[PDB]
């Protein structure tokens, strides 16, 4: 009735900011995973030169 | 009476490489143009 409710009482701000802390953690490895991720596709230009080529030009 | 001419000398075939017109259609392809161009003069310093 008295003794365990005042240290859970006790308890309660440390945790409650470790918590938060913990929080910003996921978040912050959440942002830090992202990455723009650039494509490369095959030039157009070798496309227009086998064009060329299979004319036998 | 000195020497005429060496008739085994021919003067070399001086090439030329061809110019395109500079437009988007050129820029998009200039790659290609230039090789183009190269086996152009390739052609013109070999014969064929």
């Amino acid at each position: 009735d008295i003794m365990v409710p005042s240290f859970v009482y006790n308890k309660l701000p440390v945790i409650h900011f470790l918590q938060e802390k913990r929080a910003e953690q996921k978040l912050r490895r959440v942002l830090d995973e992202t990455y723009t991720e650039w494509t490369e596709e095959l030039d157009q230009a070798h496309v227009t030169d086998a064009i060329t080529r299979s004319l036998n030009i | 009476r000195a020497d005429e001419v060496d008739y085994t000398n021919l003067p070399a075939p001086k090439p030329q490489k061809t110019v395109w017109d500079d437009n988007i259609e050129t820029e998009v392809l200039r790659k290609y143009l230039d090789g183009l161009s190269q086996y152009d003069m390739e052609e013109a310093k070999y014969g064929v």
